[PDB]
C-alpha cells in the first residue's frame, strides 16, 4: 500500500477505510508515523515525585524507563540495554539510582549514563566509550499540569501547542481547580481491539452512551441515567463538540461533575463540585468555571483518552492490528478530602477497569468492529463519520477549536481521522504542517 | 511455622494465614466449608445471581479483589499506592452488578454466557476472638464461554470470611483476592471469583 | 429456592438441579461419589477403557454430551432443533468406541496418548422416587496431550444418575453434558468426559 | 508469488505443490479468486422456513446474515453495521423482522434496509441517506433443492451451471427421493489443516478409507466393513468417480446406501433405500434409481462436501492457511419415518462429528498433510494425482462428465485441482470460462 | 481388577497401581492424605520453600519427574534409555535448589512470581509390606504467573510415599511424576510439581 | 531487505542489528541461507547402534528420519510422504526396517525406496515408477567421532573442513578421550527466543556467568562458584577463545572438568579427568592432555551447543524469529563407570535441562534480548561484541585459529557472526568462501 497516495480517510474526514481497525502493514507504518512522531501519555507527577522514582511505560510497542532526577526534572530511556540488548528494568515502579543489566551486570545511571562496567580495567582497558553508550533517550518530555508526555520525534511542536485548542477546555480542570493527581497503580487488560476504536470512542461519541450503556445506566443510576434505552436526547445545548489541528478533540455535556459514578457519590460529587465552581466564577469567568464542573469526553491525540469528573483516565497501547493493551488510571482534585479520594478512585475502577461494568458493554462494540477490519468483503468499505457536517464553526467568540454546538455528533472523529490521515501520509512534521495548513477549513466545509 | 526472615520470599500476611489452618484442623468445620463453597459455585455457575446475593452473601460483605504493581523484591523506598481495586464491593455495590447482569438491555449476555467453576483446596478454621466468624480458604479455576470461540480462564486463591446471618444461613461478609496475573489475558475480569 | 421469573437468566432445568441437591446434605453419599467418580476419573486416565466399561458403565446407560445452538437471550418464535449430540451413546455403541481405542490400526494413538483428569465440585443426591437412583452432579477438566507439543484442555459440568447393577456395584446410568463451548478448539471431543 | 503464471497445480491436474496447502499469501489470493467469486454453501430451507427466519453463516473469512423474506425469497447480508462497522448478530440462528447494532442503535430491515436510526429527526435532520445505507448484500442467493448458496460475484454462473455434470449425480437423492432436509444445529470444530485437505479428501479419496479407517470399519462393522486394514478390494466394478468443469467431483460406490453407519442401523437403511429403489426404477430408469442409493462422497466446488447415504453434510470454512472451522451436518430423507432421521441425524454425528470416531482418524492425515506445505524443503515439493490417469472418458452414453469408471482413483482431484488452478490464474469469471475451455480435453489426455 | 492383555492400552506400572487403592478404602486416611497435600501446596504458593522442606519432605526423600521418549505403540525392539530425569532429587538436591530460590541475586524472582496450586483426586492407602508407608496418589494444575503477561498451566498425576518422620510428622519420602507433555510450552518446568 | 547489500553484521563483526533477533523476514531468509546450506546436528551413534533403528530429528523448520542401515551406514530423509504429503513417522525413536504412511499405506523402507503401493497391480497397472517416488533424502550425512551431522546442500564442505580449527580443540575429548556417547532421550522445551540467542551466549560468552548465575554458584558450589556475584575475576591466564572460518567458536577455561556439576560430583570428576589426563599426556602431549580436562563453551555453527567436562549438549530448533524449540541431552566418557554415568546425566539435566536451575537464569536474558529485536526504536540499534577486540591472533604455534588469550572475552562473538553475514548476504557456498577470503585477517584488524 502506498501511503502517500492511499486514501484511507475521505475529505473533512466524513469517512474512514475499515482496513485501518484490521491491517498489520497499516500497523507496522502507524509504528512510525503515529507513534515515534507525536507526543504519548507516560506518567504523572504523583506517581514519581521524588529523585530517583521511576516507573515503566509504552510508548507505541517500546518500552521506557521514565525517571526524576536529582535536579527535578524527567528524562526518559529505551528499557534495553546498551550491549547485547536485555530488557534492563523487569518492574513497574520503583525508586534507585540506577539500574543495573542482570546479564552481564553493566550499571546505568538514572540519567542513563553508562556508569559501571564489571572488571572494566581488566577487560576493556580504556577502549570502551562510556559516553556513547548511554541508554537511548527520548527526545522530547514535557509536562501539561502535572502530566507527563513524551515524544520520540526531536521535530514535535511542544505539547501545549500540540494540544491546540484543546487545552482550553483542559485547563479549568487540570490547571485552576488547583491540580490533579494520577492514582495508581493501574489496572491492565488486554483488549481484541485496534487501538483506534476506543480512540475514538472516548473522542467523540456520546451517541452511544444511551445505546451501549442502557443496563449500566439503569444498574448504577448515575447522572446521566436518563439516556437509557434511548430513552431520553438531553435538552439541546446539554453540551458540544470539538476538535483540534492536531487531532485531540473531545465531548462536553453540561454540568454534569458527578460523571459516569453510581448513585452513591453523586450528592457528595455535585456539592463538591458546585462549591468549587462558585470560587471559580469570580478567577476565570463563568463559561470556564462552568467547563470545570462539566464532563469532557477526551482524546489526546493518539491514544490518551479521559472523562473528567468523572476521573476516568486511559492509555490504549498499540500491540498489533488487531490487540490493545488498555492502562487504566483515576484522576481525582488534589484538594479533595481523602475519603472522597479513595472512593473516587474505587468507583473509577468499578466502572471502567478491568472489571468495570461500562467498560466491559463497549467490548464487543470495540472489539467486532476492529476485527472485522481484517474481513475480506469489509476491508475497502467505508465507516461514517458524518454526523453534524455541515453545521460545525471555527473561531466562536466562546468557544475555541472547531466546534460542533450540540452535545451529540461526530465532530471530534472527523477532527481525529484528519490528523491521522495527515501524519500516515507524511514523513515528517514538516510534511504534516503542509498537509494541515487549511485544517479548519476542510473541518467546516458545508457550513 | 513460618519464620519470614529465613523463608525471605514468604510476606508477613501470608504467613499469618497460615498459622490459622495449622495449629487445629477440624475435619467438620472443613466439610461445612465444601458444601457452602460447592453450592455458591452451583449457583454463579447457573447465573442464578440473585440468589447467590439472598442466600451466600452478608449484608455487611466487602468483596475485594486486588491487582497489585509489580515492584523489585528489595525495594523500600517507593512508598505510593501498592495496589489497585479490581472489585471492592459492599452489598449495595453487588446489587448494582447483579442488576446489571439481569437487565435484558445487557447485550454482551446475548447469546447466554457459559460458566463453569472448579473449587479445589478448601480450609476452614474459626477465628480465635469471634467464635461466629468462620474463615474459609479456597481456590478457583473459573471457565468463562461465550459467543462461540471466546474462552477465558481465571485463577485465585480465596481468602473468606463467613459468619451466620439471616436465619441461622452462613453467608459471605469478606471475600479477598490479590489476582495473580498482573496484566488480564482474558478481555476482562468480569465474573465473580 | 431460586425463582426464574425474578433470577431471569436461570433456566428451568438449571433451577431444578440445585433444587435437588439443596434439600437434603448426607456428606457419606457425597463420600461414595467422590470414590466412584475419583476411580472412574483413575481408570480413564490409564486409558483402561474395558475396565471402565465393566466397572463403571451400567447396561442401560445413555451418555450423552450437547452442543447447543447460540440463540438470543429473548428468542420466542425460532423453534428447530436447539442441539445436537456430540455423543448420544448406548452401550453398545460405547463398546463400539471403545474397540475403537483399542484396535491395533487406530495409527492416531501412537505414540501413546496422555490423559490426566480434575474432578471437582462433587454433589450427591438420592432420587426421590427411586431410592436406588443416586444423582451426582461433578465437575471435570480434561488434559489430554500426545505428539510432542499438542495439548487440548476441556471443561464441563456433568450430571449423573448411578444405580447398583451387577454384584452390588454402582454404575452409571446416565451422564448429561450439555458442553460450554460451541466451537471447539481442541482438535475433536474424542475423549470421555 | 505472480499468480498469472506460476504453476501450482501441473498439467491436467496431475500434481500439485506442496505449499498450496501453507502459504498464506496464497490464502489471501484464495479470498479473492475462490471465494469471493464461487458458490459457498449457506443453509437449508428446513433451517429457515418461516419469513423472519435467519441464520448466520460465513462465506470465505466473511460472515453473513441469510434471512427469509415475507415473500418466500431468501437475501443474505454482510454482518456488520453499515455506521462504524460493528458486528450486527451475535446468534447463530433466529427469528426477527430486523436487526439492530447494538453500539448506537441502528434497526436494519430482514430485507437489509436501514429503517430506524435513533433520533434522527434532531441529530440527522433530513442529510442522512437510508436509501444509500443498506446493509451489504450479496449479489447471488439461489437454491438446489432446498439447499441454498451464496456467491458475491454477480457474474457467476446460475447454480445449476455450476454443479455441470455433478448435478446428474446428485439429482437422484436430492430431488427424486421426494426431497432433503438438513438437520441442524451443526457441530462446529476448529482443525490445524488447509480448507483443501479434507475438500481433496471428499472429492476424491476412497483409496485411503480401507486403511486410515481400518479401526473403524473393524470396530463399527458398517457395509464398508470389507475394505479394513486393506483386507479386500471392492470388486472391478464396485462403482466409479466423476468430475466437472467448475470444480465439483464425487465418487459413486455401488449400493452402500447404509453408508457409514455402524452395524445397528444396517438392515433399516438397506430395507428403506432398496425400497424406494423399486419405486424410482419406474420414474428415472434403473441406472438412475440405483445411484440414489448409491454412496456419494461429493465436494461441491469449492468448499462444501458431503456423503450420500450416510448423510454426512460438511462446511470448511477457511480460518488461514493452516486453519479450518469443519461444520458438521446430518441430511435426511424428508420422507422417513420420523425416529429413524433422529437416529440417522445422531450416526452422522457418532462417526462425522465433533467426537466422530472416523473424522479422527482423518485428523492427522489432513493436519500434517497441510502443515508440511509450511516447511521449507517441502513447499517446491509435488503432492501426485496420477492414480488412473489415461483411463479417464468424457461424454460416455450412461454416466455424464469426466468419469474414472473404477471405484477408487484420482480424477476428482485432477478435476478440483484444475478448476483451483484456472481461477487462481483468473481476474474474473471470463478468464476462467477462457482457462477452461478444453478442461475435459485436458482431463482425459492419455486415454 | 485389570487384566493388561485385554486392556491392551494399560501399562502393567498403571494397573499396579490401581490395584493398591481399589482393595480397602480408608476414608479417614483420605483425609489424612487430602490434609497434607493441601497444606504442602500451601506452603508452596506462599514460596514458603524452608518450610516446605522442614515441615514436608522426609530425609530419604527421591522427588522425580521424567519426561518420556515418544515410541511405537507397537515397539518391541529399541531398548535405549525409555525416559529422561526432569528431577531426579535427594533432599540435599531439593535444598540447593531450595537456596538458588531465595537468594537475592536470584534475579528471575523480581518481581515476585505468583503461584496457585489445585490438588484433586486425591486417593490413599497404606503399603501392605510396610505398615507406615503411605501411598498416595494426587492430581495437580499448577498456575504459575510471572511479569506482567508471562502465564504457565502445568498438569500432572502425583505417585506419592510418605512417611512419618521427625515427631511424627508425615512427609514426602518419593514423589514419581511421569510429565505428561513431551515438548514442554511453559518456558521451563521450574515449578515443585 | 536486500541481502546483498544491508549490513546486519558491521566489518569485523564487531556490532549487529538488533532486528536480527526478531525479524521474520529474514528468519525465513536464514531458513535458505543458514539452514538449508550448513551442518545440522542430528543424534550419535549411541542412539542408533544397529540396523534398523532410527530417530527424528529437526534440520531448520523440516523434519527428518535419521536410520542406520543395514550395511552400517547412516541415511537421513524428510518425514514427508511421496504421495499426498502427510508426516509419516509419528515417534521420536524406533527400530523397523520400513515406515508406513498412515493415510493411504505407501510402504517406505529404511532406505528411503518407495517398497510398496496397496493394490499397486490392479489400481496403477505398471504406470508408477517407484523408483522415483522414494523419500527426499538429506544429501550429505558425516560423523565426528560418533556425532551425525546433515547438510541438505550437496555442495557443502566436508564435516572436519567445517570444523576448521575448532576440531583442533574438541579432538581430545571427542576422540583421544576414547569417545564419547549421547545420553537420551533428549529434554524439549520451547523458549521465546531468537535461535541465535543461546548460540551466541554457548559460543563465547563466559562474561555473563558471574552475573548471571550468581545465585546458581553460590547454591550449588561448583567449581566456578569463584566468579559468583561478580566477586572474582579467573586468574590472567585462565583460559582463552577461539573461532574458526565457518562460523564455529568456543571458550576454553583452564582445568574446569567438573564444570558446573553442583559440589556432590566435583572430587569424582576432578579424579576422574586428572587420571585420563595423566595418560594422554604421553599420547597428545601436555597441553592438548590439558585440553582434554578444560571446560569448553562451544557453539558448532550454527545451531548445536556444548559444554565439555560439564557434558551439556544442545540444539536451539528454530520455529519462527522469537521461537526455539530446545533439545537437551548429555554426553559422557564411553569408559566412565556407569553410576557416574548416570549421575553425570542426571546432572547435565539438573542444570540445564527443562528443570535445568542454570539454564532458568539464561532465560529472560535470551526472551527480553529477542524480543526486544522487534521493538521499533531498537530494530536499527547496535548489538555490540568489541570486548577483546584488537588483541585477537591468528597463527599462534600453540593454539589454532583466530584465538583471544584471555578467558573472558567476545572474540566467538564475531567470529559467529562474520560467517552469519557471509552466508545471508550469499547465493551459494562458492559465494561464502569468497566472502571469507580474508576472514582471520578481517577478525585480528586492530592487532
Ligand atoms: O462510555 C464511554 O465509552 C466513554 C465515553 C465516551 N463518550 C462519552 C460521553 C459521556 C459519558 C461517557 C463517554
Ligand atoms: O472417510 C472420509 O474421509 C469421507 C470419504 C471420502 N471418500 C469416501 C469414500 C467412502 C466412504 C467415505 C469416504
Ligand atoms: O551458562 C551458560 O550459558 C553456558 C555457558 C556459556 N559460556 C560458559 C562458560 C562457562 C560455563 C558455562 C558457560
Ligand atoms: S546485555 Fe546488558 S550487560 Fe550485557
Ligand atoms: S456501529 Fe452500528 S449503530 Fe453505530
Ligand atoms: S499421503 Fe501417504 S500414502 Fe497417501
Ligand atoms: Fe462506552
Ligand atoms: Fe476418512
Ligand atoms: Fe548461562
Amino acid at each position: 500500500m502506498n501511503y502517500n497516495n492511499k486514501i484511507l480517510v475521505s475529505e473533512s474526514g466524513l469517512s474512514q477505510k475499515h482496513l485501518i481497525h484490521g491491517d498489520e502493514e497499516l500497523f507496522q507504518h502507524e509504528l512510525k508515523t503515529i507513534f515515534a512522531r507525536n507526543w504519548l501519555f507516560l506518567t504523572h507527577d504523583s506517581l514519581i515525585p521524588a529523585p530517583g522514582d521511576y516507573v515503566t511505560a509504552k510508548m507505541g510497542i517500546d518500552e521506557v524507563i521514565v525517571s526524576r532526577q536529582n535536579d527535578g526534572s524527567i528524562r526518559a530511556f529505551l528499557n534495553v540495554c546498551r550491549h547485547r540488548g536485555k530488557t534492563l528494568v523487569s518492574v513497574e515502579a520503583g525508586n534507585a539510582k540506577g539500574f543495573v543489566c542482570s546479564y552481564h551486570g553493566w550499571g546505568f545511571g538514572s540519567n542513563g549514563e553508562l556508569q559501571s562496567v564489571p572488571f572494566e580495567k581488566d577487560l576493556y582497558g580504556e577502549s570502551l566509550n562510556k559516553k556513547c553508550l548511554g541508554l537511548k533517550e527520548v527526545a522530547r518530555v514535557e509536562s501539561f499540569h502535572g502530566f507527563i508526555y513524551g515524544c520520540f520525534d526531536q521535530e514535535a511542536p511542544p505539547l501545549m501547542d500540540y494540544l491546540g485548542d484543546a487545552a482550553w477546555y483542559l485547563e479549568p480542570m487540570f490547571k485552576h481547580s488547583g491540580g490533579l493527581e494520577l492514582v495508581g497503580p493501574p489496572g491492565k487488560v488486554v483488549i481484541k481491539a485496534n487501538w483506534k476504536a476506543p480512540a475514538e470512542n472516548f473522542v467523540g461519541d456520546a451517541y452511544h452512551v444511551g445505546w451501549t450503556h442502557a443496563s449500566s445506566l439503569r444498574s448504577g443510576e448515575s447522572i446521566f441515567s436518563s439516556l437509557a434505552g434511548n430513552a431520553a436526547l438531553p435538552p439541546e445545548g446539554a453540551g458540544l463538540q470539538m476538535t483540534s489541528k492536531y487531532g485531540s478533540g473531545m465531548g462536553v455535556l453540561w454540568d454534569g461533575y458527578s460523571g459516569v459514578h453510581s448513585a452513591d457519590l453523586v450528592p457528595e460529587l455535585m456539592a463538591f463540585g458546585g462549591a468549587k465552581q462558585e470560587r471559580l466564577n469570580k478567577e476565570i469567568g463563568d463559561v470556564r468555571a462552568r467547563i470545570y464542573r462539566s464532563h469532557l469526553n477526551c482524546t489526546v491525540f493518539p491514544n490518551n483518552s479521559m472523562l473528567t469528573c468523572s476521573g476516568v483516565f486511559k492509555v490504549w497501547n498499540p500491540i498489533d492490528a488487531n490487540t490493545t493493551e488498555v492502562w487504566t488510571y483515576a484522576i481525582v482534585e488534589k484538594d479533595m478530602p481523602e475519603d472522597l479520594k479513595r472512593r473516587l478512585a474505587d468507583s473509577v475502577q468499578r466502572t471502567f477497569g478491568p472489571a468495570g461494568f461500562w467498560e466491559s458493554d463497549d467490548n464487543d462494540n470495540m472489539e467486532t468492529a476492529s476485527q472485522n477490519g481484517k474481513k475480506y468483503q469489509s476491508r475497502d468499505s467505508d465507516l461514517l463519520s458524518n454526523l453534524g457536517f455541515g453545521e460545525d464553526v471555527y473561531g466562536d467568540a466562546v468557544y475555541p477549536g472547531v466546534v460542533g454546538k450540540s452535545a451529540i455528533g461526530e465532530t471530534s472523529y472527523r477532527g481525529f481521522y484528519r490528523a491521522y490521515q495527515a501524519h500516515v501520509s507524511s514523513s515528517n512534521w514538516a510534511e504534516f504542517e503542509h498537509a494541515s495548513s487549511t485544517w479548519h477549513t476542510e473541518l467546516t466545509k458545508t457550513t | 511455622m513460618i519464620n519470614i526472615q529465613e523463608d525471605k520470599l514468604v510476606s508477613a500476611h501470608d504467613a499469618e494465614e497460615i498459622l490459622r489452618f495449622f495449629n487445629c484442623h477440624d475435619s467438620a468445620l472443613q466439610q461445612e466449608a465444601t458444601t457452602l463453597l460447592t453450592q455458591e459455585a452451583h449457583l454463579l455457575d447457573i447465573q442464578a445471581y440473585r440468589a447467590w446475593l439472598e442466600h451466600c452473601v452478608g449484608s455487611e460483605v466487602q468483596y475485594q479483589v486486588i491487582s497489585r504493581e509489580l515492584r523489585a523484591a528489595s525495594e523500600r523506598r517507593y512508598k505510593l499506592n501498592e495496589a489497585m481495586n479490581v472489585y471492592n464491593e459492599n452489598f449495595q455495590q453487588l446489587k448494582v452488578r447483579v442488576e446489571h447482569q439481569l437487565d435484558p438491555q445487557n447485550w454482551g449476555n446475548s447469546p447466554k454466557l457459559r460458566f463453569t467453576r472448579f473449587i479445589t483446596n478448601v480450609q476452614a478454621a474459626m477465628d480465635v476472638n469471634d467464635k461466629e466468624l468462620l474463615h474459609i480458604r479456597s481456590n478457583v479455576i473459573l471457565h468463562r464461554a461465550r459467543r462461540g470461540n471466546q474462552v477465558d480462564v481465571f485463577y485465585a486463591a480465596r481468602e473468606d470470611k463467613w459468619k451466620r446471618g439471616e436465619g441461622g444461613v452462613r453467608k459471605l461478609v469478606q471475600r479477598f483476592v490479590d489476582y495473580p496475573e498482573r496484566i488480564l489475558q482474558t478481555h476482562n475480569l468480569m465474573v465473580f471469583l
